[PDB]
Order: structure tokens, then C-alpha cells, then sequence
């Protein structure tokens, strides 16, 4: 159904045949980023639920794979598995907890 | 020495034509496909080639088949050893069996 990520298709009539108009999704403008497989926070390894850990020159974010939409790393979009002594390439960063400012205020 | 069968075929009007792509061109295409698969994953087949580390690409592949990606990151050396052993068994089978 065409080259790229397929979205729709439209048939058209032709003599002794058919013509398909394949609508696809093509990514356009990429950008280099620094990535890590996990985030080590409080002695626990954090893995993203869906998406990928990326970084600019100072901060660390989580974004989806096919579009750059960076978001704050939080316990809602990450899950915990094991400690930091197993994963190769783990980095040190903090993970936000939404319950603490709601409980404090 | 003796008359070949190919000479007897050629003397009677039968001719074999060479293909358009030589074996070096097929090897170049195969090497390009292998390098694009290893370095980029499946991104090079749907547009521009985007780089990704191979461990993270294999975590993506495990997440495709319904296994969480911490299984790879906690068992990376074992899976690498299993892949290397399987490639070695294919090499041994291709050196041994010809059927
Ligand atoms: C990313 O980095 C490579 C090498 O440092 C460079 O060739 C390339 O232009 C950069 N940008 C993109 C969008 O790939
Ligand atoms: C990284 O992104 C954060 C949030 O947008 C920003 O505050 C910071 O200045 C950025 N750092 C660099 C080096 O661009
Ligand atoms: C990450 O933090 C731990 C403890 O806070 C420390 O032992 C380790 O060296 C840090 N890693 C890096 C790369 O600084």
C-alpha cells in the first residue's frame, strides 16, 4: 500500500486495470539527540512506557518515536524494574512525582 | 583436450546472454541493505535513515512482539551470545552440509 507509513488509499478506474492512490506518512526534518536506555533515580531503574529518552545539552526528556514532542520525565510515563547495576548505559537523572506537590499544598 | 558441451551448443546457434547486474553490484546492494538495517532499523525503508543504538533497536523489536523492554536490558549479554552462537551454527552447517 505504498512507500511510507500507510494512511489511506483511493481506487480509480482505468482501461483493463485499476489505479490506487496511496496516501502515506513520511517524516521530514530530523535532528540529532543524545539518548539513554534507562534513568537511574533513587537506586531504581526507570524505563519509558511508550517513547524514548532524549536529551538536549542540559536536560532530559521523554518523547514519542516518530515525532519530537518532549515531555517532563514523570512516574506516569515511566515504569520501574530492578536497580541500576544491570543496565548498560544507564544515566543519572531525577524523576518527577506529581503526588508530592498535591500532598504538600 | 576434448570438445566441450558449451562449444557444441554455441556452434548450433544457442547463446547464453550475461545479466545486467554483476555479482559485485548485487553484493553492493546487499551490503547497503545490511548497513541500513543495522544502523537505522526500519526507519531507512520509510524515508530518511535515522540512527539509533542497536541495543535500543532490539528493545524496540522486543516491544513489538509483546515482551517488555527491560527483559533485553537485563539479559543483553545472553541474547548477544545466543545470536553469535546461532550465526556460528549456520556457518558450520553451510561448511558441512550441501543439500
Ligand atoms: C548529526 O550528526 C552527524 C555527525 O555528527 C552529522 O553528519 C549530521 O549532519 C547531524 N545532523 C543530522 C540532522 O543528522
Ligand atoms: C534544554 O531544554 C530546556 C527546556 O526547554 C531548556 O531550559 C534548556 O536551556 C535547554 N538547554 C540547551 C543547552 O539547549
Ligand atoms: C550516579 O549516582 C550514583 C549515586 O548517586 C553514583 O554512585 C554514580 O557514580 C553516578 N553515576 C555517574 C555516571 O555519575
Amino acid at each position: 500500500c505504498g512507500k511510507g507509513y500507510h494512511l489511506m488509499s483511493f481506487p480509480q478506474s482505468a482501461p483493463h486495470g485499476v489505479v490506487f492512490l496511496h496516501v502515506t506518512y513520511v517524516p521530514a526534518q530530523e535532528k540529532n539527540f543524545t539518548t539513554a536506555p534507562a534513568i537511574c533515580h533513587d537506586g531504581k531503574a526507570h524505563f519509558p512506557r511508550e517513547g524514548v529518552f532524549v536529551s538536549n545539552g542540559t536536560h532530559w526528556f521523554v518523547t514519542q518515536r516518530n515525532f519530537y514532542e518532549p515531555q517532563i520525565i514523570t512516574t506516569d510515563n515511566t515504569f520501574v524494574s530492578g536497580n541500576c547495576d544491570v543496565v548498560i548505559g544507564i544515566v543519572n537523572n531525577t524523576v518527577y512525582d506529581p503526588l508530592q506537590p498535591e500532598l504538600d499544598s | 583436450a576434448a570438445r566441450d558441451l558449451i562449444c557444441a551448443q554455441k556452434f548450433n546457434g544457442l547463446t547464453v546472454l550475461p545479466p545486467l547486474l554483476t555479482d559485485e553490484m548485487i553484493a553492493q546492494y546487499t551490503s547497503a541493505l545490511l548497513a541500513g538495517t543495522i544502523t537505522s532499523g526500519w526507519t531507512f525503508g520509510a524515508g530518511a535513515a535515522l540512527q539509533i543504538p542497536f541495543a535500543m533497536q532490539m528493545a524496540y523489536r522486543f516491544n513489538g512482539i509483546g515482551v517488555t523492554q527491560n527483559v533485553l536490558y537485563e539479559n543483553q549479554k545472553l541474547i548477544a551470545n545466543q545470536f553469535n552462537s546461532a550465526i556460528g551454527k549456520i556457518q558450520d552447517s553451510l561448511s558441512s552440509t550441501a543439500s
